[PDB]
């Protein structure tokens, strides 16, 4: 039971609980037209990372386990990017990483302009 | 009659397309899954993974297999599953499965007149569940076994656990050597990849490690030797023989302890707790020679002062550590 | 001659070997044969124990019934697999071979009032549940058990050929256990439930014991003369400081590497066992013994005569201890 | 002679030998195989060993395989 | 409808002649790859090879295989691959793989109405690496998975990555606790030999050794047993026991770290870092019993020049010895 | 010429019925074993078992397989071997054992003119013999291999090496590593029993254990350790310091040595001579230590008589237990 | 083109994969070639070795000839099931298995004229019998024998393809050997007489060199710093009873440990490998070093000139005896 | 100018590189499945390494492939 938080562009999010059986940490943007729609991935474990098409090289992500935290941080905003982000976690057996159905445990949106 | 029931069973079979699974156009069949655990026959951490033995049943519903004129339920030779469909069962995390050939194909198929259809095998899994070891040997695994469909999605197949909790059986009865089996539990989920929704479900066991093993022979000595350390700093000020083989046997005997319990374990490339204890121990034991050594060097330039501050100070000190170590493992 | 071809392609005419004898009309007795030849190792490391076994299962079956010069006759293995059998495994087996050398090590015999005699070779490796509290001390049985798989207790019953202590034999040449002693066998029948139905299990106790001579010469001896040396540390003297140290200190680690040895040997458990308790015992006088000296030492400048009663005190003390001590294991982990 | 002397063939008598010597006993395939029978042929009847008949013989008519 | 759907499929496998690629006369067909890695078993390095379990999908367009009327796609069972004309594809460097058969033989065919065909299996592949050794166990290795087709050039097939980079997944789900998998690489060549041009297509990755285990336990004994030996330095000069004693079970230590860090990492009879590294401490500590030899020679027959000259040189020499190590292999 | 064999051929195997043996209702049918052995790969004492390569001949006159006008010696196609009757011969002492398929599942068959009728294979048999290890590692080993028919009694199958002893070649080409193969024996015995006489063959090797690279780790490092125990002796009465290490380092060096042959030697969990002779010499050591003890609690308490009476008796004393267990085990 | 699968069709009409080509008009003659795509590990322990290779094999068989627009045909492996191929198998090998990644990694083309080439995927663990005398200096010349099983001279007749030396090929990036150097090939052919006839053997030696680095470093260095440790034990003093005594009997064990890491080092035997000739050597050194300091202890109260000649007579000599016997070993192993 | 680039058999045209070569050269693998090739459209015409068939272009076709695989 991993209880997710998040933290104000750089936004982090602080992870609790059995962290272990949910290595895979992922970011989901919540537009007010379609649902949540790209994913944002790291592990939680060697800091591998995989972000979508259209986030690649503006948005990047980094982890530190000394108070189990991720971090990412926006470049270069663009007016269209207003929405709320959501911090979720992921286990070793959930299937595919860009489909929000396979992530269990969901925090609380953070809207930005 | 003998011959009717030929018959019957080859009017069944006849004209039987096993490509093609009950209700091709209808909705997806729901297949009961169900597992009997006879043992867990080994646990190793050398490769994450544990064997285990289970007797797995699958119920699912063929209309083209029902029957009329017969009460009795089928029981048929394992060969006649060759000959119809069966679900494409599979484990996610298994790492070498095989279905047990002891003069036959460990196999059953039992028809029933209503179309039902029961298929049991008798599979030994090698299955893999990642372990963390920050917390070993305090450490408490999640090992989880996984069934899905290989081919068919979820709009062409449907899985669930027969009997709810009740399902899962045999789980009480295993005793495992150095591990028990705190609880199981299961659960049924759908899993979307880039093809489609697949079904699945999920048996997890929460094993907590039974801590006999590394308490009197890891702990015990170790602790044993850093006393001894301790009875060093109680033996003189001159003495110089005593004291320095005293020391430098402790620090043997450490390293000897450290590399024969390095062969014991199983070869995790990783930090874990008992390596931390006996690092601080070795440290411990270090740091009395290195006070020995600070004393005859300040008196052969008071000594006295310093060999009871050390008196005093290294038990203390120690006491705080194990303290430490063992409320943050814990 | 040509008799023997026609009664051979007359026999499977009309059969089918999906059904059972008697599908609907009676239930199946298929009285069973064990003749074990070997006996392989028992591993407990690996926890289980290999057995090769020739397996004998004789029934009737009325659709094979015949007329012919030559009451028995035999068939090939694609005969004997055009045929029903029974579909006997091992309940507590975990990889079984089937031996196929030059041929498949089958034999299917049918005589001519349809009595199907098959006999077949294999190498069963059952799992072996121990209960290594007592370990050396300790004697395990660990049955085989088997039965049908599909065929619940309605449709096929097992029964033992000739009386049940008679049925399963063990060649006494045969052994193959470098350790453990094979004692007897206990041979009994019962049903077993399960979820899909009742089903009779043939289980066949190998009560066995454990060879002793290998661990009190290897183990439990070099222990005694190590606590032993601690013994004699004491007799020494008060003065020489640093040969008691050395002596004591080469002593703590020479216990160590023995403990270390012995714990290694014995397979990986979370109980503690008979070998731990005496060798913590043990390991636990030898820091006793230098921890004495270590105090004789404190007192030996201050008040000698304190020291030299605390040295006099010990001499007796220590080895009555580690001989009540010792007699209290032997006579309980012996006598039981 | 008429002792039929089993060196693997039950069919040649010893001109050699005077008095048959007859052993059935219950070893290795016993429970599946049989009684190990076993014929010969000495100058006089010998010891005789537990767990195992023995019948001594004459010049003919002396022991056919028991069947 | 259940008939339809069957006459369906029997009108689509017969007149299909599975030795003949699709379009035998016509251009070449073009498979696109795509792979899932469910996770890397292990990395040996006695036999330098690496185990890796995946889901292994080619798509191929076959318009003997197209039907009309039904807009589903249709899934059948794993043995009408056995009907169906597939590649003739291998991976080059290998040791050892299967299918897994955990309750059917792993495999998925999924036809389209438009004739593609998709053909998934799970593989176990033992993928074969060279692994260079001089900066064990600070290496960094590359290990690779090359696909290509065994009998038929460019002209007759063709291979490519699905979706360029995005054709392999699941790299997140390796979980290997002695590596770090820096990145994956995609390669597609089109090996153009005299004869012909051979597709090929390589999977690429970047592994590096961790050290939070390795630098520990190889490392930290060791430098404390050195230190140790400096210790030896401050004793005395007469104090012929202690010293003597205590440099020698220095040595003795060292031997039995050296003999059982041999039996520990895994068999690489070659040269490498850390036994430079032993090689290094256990010289530093045979010199310093050397020097004391030579001061009690000297003494017996300044001594506390020697011993002032060893202080201030033996930390310096080491320092210098470990930098120059470190820089070296980093 | 091509046409005629086929059709020769195919005239043979038309109208055969392999389940009837040669002269069904005659004589049994004599058949004639072969081996030649390729090597031995593994003596293994743990699981008491040899792995042994050989290629399997035998022989035996078929009159329905004879053949006229073709003066050659017809070697088939292996598959033939499916379509022919062949012994049902198998190896009473095997653990596991296999055919090679190396680009053919390794069979031959020769039909020869006059009827008679090769079939050979080429067979890794893992067979078991009784190993006794009283000895060791002077013991002498017999370890046997047993060839029998199934079902056929020696009224329908008869078993008979060919040329008698020139029947098993390849044993003087074998060059074990551990072992040297001392003798090789044939023997062919017609068991007798109630029910009827069933062939057995048997082929032996008696081979004994080369005393050369055990004898050096097991016995020098021992005896001279035993040595220097004695030299304890030859130091003095009053230095305390040398003597007591010097015994009780002794002491630590054979418990090594005994650990150590414990890792390294094949888990033999029962007494053997190497356990006597290291045990002997470690009661050696540890009586020199008492010897030692006592002088001391005598002298502090004529302590030169005794010391002088060790030093003559100990080396006497030692000397008749290496006798004593020489002539023992020789 | 259904004119492909007519001539398919109409290849086996009438054939016989029983017999081989001309089963009584000539000598089938199989033209052999290997490919190395890796050298896999060499297992002293086991004295055997795997090897990765693309096996080729090409003959002619007049049966299978065609007329077709097409020269070259390429068969799946069920057709190359029903056709005839040369029963070759290797002589020395333990436990090989063919490939079977995917589809079975064969191929089996016809030309026109009736050329069979049949190309395969193996991984033959073959046996290589080691001499382990000069252990770790040894060199080895493990072989690789192949040949017709069944068939024997009179029938079956192997040839290299094109020539000897460059028949067989080894990859250059595959070596895949820790431990070893492969200083080249070998092959040949010859005639091996057999109970059943004489057979066609086409022989392979693979010449290996032992890498000496990490022996040399891990075995020997430390047994030469332990004998150097024992003539600094002569070179010490006289008084000190204890501390050369606390030296000796650690400086023994610290040999007895390296002896024994040294032997689990290298693979089982039943001889003296050159390597424990050594380690022997050194353990006497030792042994006498402490003997030495013990009998000149048993000359220090008494008679003192006779313990300072001795001293210095073991200084001058024991340094000395050791560089000549480490000459003489080096210069008889290399 | 018109020469032919590597990766496929034939290509179309290279109008960058002035200057053109074949290099066709043995290595590793030169014994099964030919010899390899990779035409090239340096713009100067290459160094020559020590064994390597480069026949340096003039103009256009420039490097043809090599008929039917005859090496
Ligand atoms: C770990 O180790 C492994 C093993 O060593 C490493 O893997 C190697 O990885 C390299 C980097 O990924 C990779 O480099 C490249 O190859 C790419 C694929 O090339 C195909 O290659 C042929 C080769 O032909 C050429 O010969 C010409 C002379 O005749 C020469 O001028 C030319 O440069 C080539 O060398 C190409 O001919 C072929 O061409 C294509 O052309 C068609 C034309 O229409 C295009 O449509 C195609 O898209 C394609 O472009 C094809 O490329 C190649 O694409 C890479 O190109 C990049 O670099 C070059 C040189 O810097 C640039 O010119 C390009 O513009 C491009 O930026 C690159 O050459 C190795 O091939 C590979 N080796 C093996 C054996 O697998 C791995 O990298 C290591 N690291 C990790 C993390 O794994
Ligand atoms: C070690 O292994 C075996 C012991 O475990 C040992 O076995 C054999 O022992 C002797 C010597 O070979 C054999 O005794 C003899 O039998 C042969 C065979 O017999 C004829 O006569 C009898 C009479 O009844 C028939 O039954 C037979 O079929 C046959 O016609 C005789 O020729 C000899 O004279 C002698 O009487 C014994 O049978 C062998 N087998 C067994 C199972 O004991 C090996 O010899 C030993 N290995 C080595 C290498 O020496
Ligand atoms: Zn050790």
């Amino acid at each position: 039971q991993v209880q997710l938080q998040e933290s104000g562009l750089r936004l982090s999010c602080a992870a609790s609980g059995h962290t272990f059986n949910y290595p895979i940490m992922g970011w989901f943007r919540q537009a007010p037209g379609k649902e949540r729609e790209f994913v944002g991935a790291i592990s939680w474990s060697g800091g591998s990372t995989s972000y979508a098409d259209s986030v690649k090289d503006r948005f990047t992500i980094s982890r530190d386990n000394a108070k189990n935290t991720v971090y990412l941080e926006m470049n270069n905003l663009k007016p269209e990017d207003t929405a709320v982000y959501y911090c979720a976690a992921k286990g070793r057996y959930s299937g595919g990483l860009y489909y929000p159905t396979n992530y269990d445990y969901w925090g609380q949106g953070t809207q930005v302009t | 009659n003998m011959s009717f029931v030929k018959e019957t069973v080859d009017k069944l079979l006849k004209g039987y397309d096993i490509r093609l699974r009950p209700d091709f156009g209808g909705p997806p069949v729901c297949v009961g899954m169900n597992i009997d655990i006879a043992s867990i026959d080994m646990v190793s951490e050398v490769n994450m993974d544990y064997t285990l033995t289970m007797y797995f049943q699958q119920y699912w519903r063929d209309k083209r297999l029902a029957y009329s004129g017969i009460p009795l339920n089928l029981t048929l030779d394992n060969r006649v599953a060759d000959q119809l469909w069966v679900p494409d069962t599979y484990f996610l995390n298994d790492k070498k499965s095989f279905v047990h050939g002891v003069t036959v194909k460990n196999r059953m198929i039992r028809l029933h007149p209503d179309g039902t259809v029961l298929y049991g095998l008798r599979i030994t899994t090698t299955a893999a569940c990642m372990m963390d070891l920050r917390r070993y040997p305090l450490d408490e695994q999640n090992c989880t076994l996984e069934i899905e469909s290989y081919g068919y999605t979820t709009d062409d197949i449907e899985f669930y656990w027969r009997g709810g909790d009740k399902a899962v059986t045999g789980v009480e009865r295993i005793e495992l050597p150095q591990f028990s089996i705190v609880e199981h539990r299961l659960v049924s989920r759908n899993v979307v990849f880039a093809t489609g929704a697949y079904p699945r479900l999920s048996l997890s066991f929460r094993l907590k490690r039974n801590i006999g093993y590394f308490i009197l022979q890891t702990y015990m000595p170790s602790i044993l030797i850093t006393i001894l350390s301790w009875v060093s700093f109680w033996i003189n000020y001159d003495a110089s023989a005593a004291r320095v083989a005293l020391g430098i046997t402790t620090v043997l005997t450490m390293t000897t302890i450290n590399t024969h319990l390095r062969e014991t374990l199983p070869k995790i490339p990783y930090v874990k707790a008992i390596d931390m204890y006996l690092m601080g121990c070795f440290v411990f034991v270090f740091l009395a020679l290195l006070e020995y050594a600070f004393v005859n060097y300040i008196f052969f330039s008071r000594a006295a002062a310093i060999d009871r501050w050390s008196r005093i100070v290294f038990p203390f000190t120690f006491s705080l550590f194990n303290l430490v170590y063992w409320l943050y493992y814990v | 001659t040509t008799v023997f071809t026609r009664i051979l392609d007359r026999l499977l005419d009309g059969y089918d070997n999906r059904l059972r004898p008697g599908l609907g009309e009676r239930v199946t007795e298929v009285k069973t044969d064990i003749f074990v030849t070997s006996f392989g190792p028992v591993s407990d490391h690996d926890m289980e124990y290999t057995i090769d076994v020739f397996f004998r299962q004789s029934w009737k079956d009325e659709r094979l019934k015949f007329k012919g010069p030559m009451t028995v006759l035999r068939l090939n293995n694609l005969m004997a697999s055009k045929i029903w059998t029974p579909d006997t495994f091992f309940h507590n087996g975990k990889k079984s071979v089937a031996h196929n050398m030059t041929m498949p090590n089958k034999l299917l015999r049918i005589t001519e009032d349809g009595t199907l005699l098959y006999t077949m070779r294999l190498t069963v490796r059952a799992e072996c549940p121990m209960h290594l509290e007592d370990f050396p001390m300790d004697a395990h049985a660990c049955p085989l058990k088997f039965g049908s798989y599909a065929y619940t207790r309605a449709e096929v019953v097992y029964e033992w050929t000739r009386e049940p202590a008679r049925s399963v034999v063990v060649a006494e040449d045969g052994s193959r256990l470098n350790q453990y002693d094979l004692l007897g066998q206990t041979v009994d029948s019962g049903i077993v439930q399960s979820s899909t139905g009742e089903y009779v299990v043939m289980t066949t106790h190998f009560h066995l014991k454990r060879k002793i001579g290998y661990f009190v010469i290897q183990t439990y001896l070099p222990c005694i003369m190590t606590v032993i040396l601690s013994q004699v540390s004491f007799w020494l003297n008060r003065e020489s400081v640093p040969a008691r140290t050395v002596f004591g200190v080469t002593t703590v680690l020479t216990m160590t590497t023995l403990s270390i040895s012995a714990r290694n040997s014995l397979p990986k458990v979370a109980y503690a066992t008979a070998m731990d308790w005496f060798i913590a015992v043990c390991y636990a006088f030898v820091f006793s013994a230098l921890i004495e000296f270590a105090t004789v030492n404190y007192f030996t400048k201050s008040q000698p005569a304190r020291a030299a009663k605390i040295d006099r005190l010990s001499r007796i003390a220590f080895p009555l201890l580690f001989g009540i001590f010792n007699l209290v294991y032997w006579a309980t982990y012996l006598n039981r | 002679i008429r002792c039929f002397i089993t060196p693997d063939i039950t069919s040649k008598d010893c001109p050699n030998g005077h008095v048959c010597y007859t052993k059935t006993w219950c070893d290795a395939f016993c429970s599946i195989r049989g009684k190990r029978v076993d014929l010969g042929c000495a100058a006089t009847c010998p010891t005789v060993k537990t767990g195992v008949d023995i019948q001594c013989c004459s010049t003919d008519n002396c022991n056919p395989f028991p069947t």
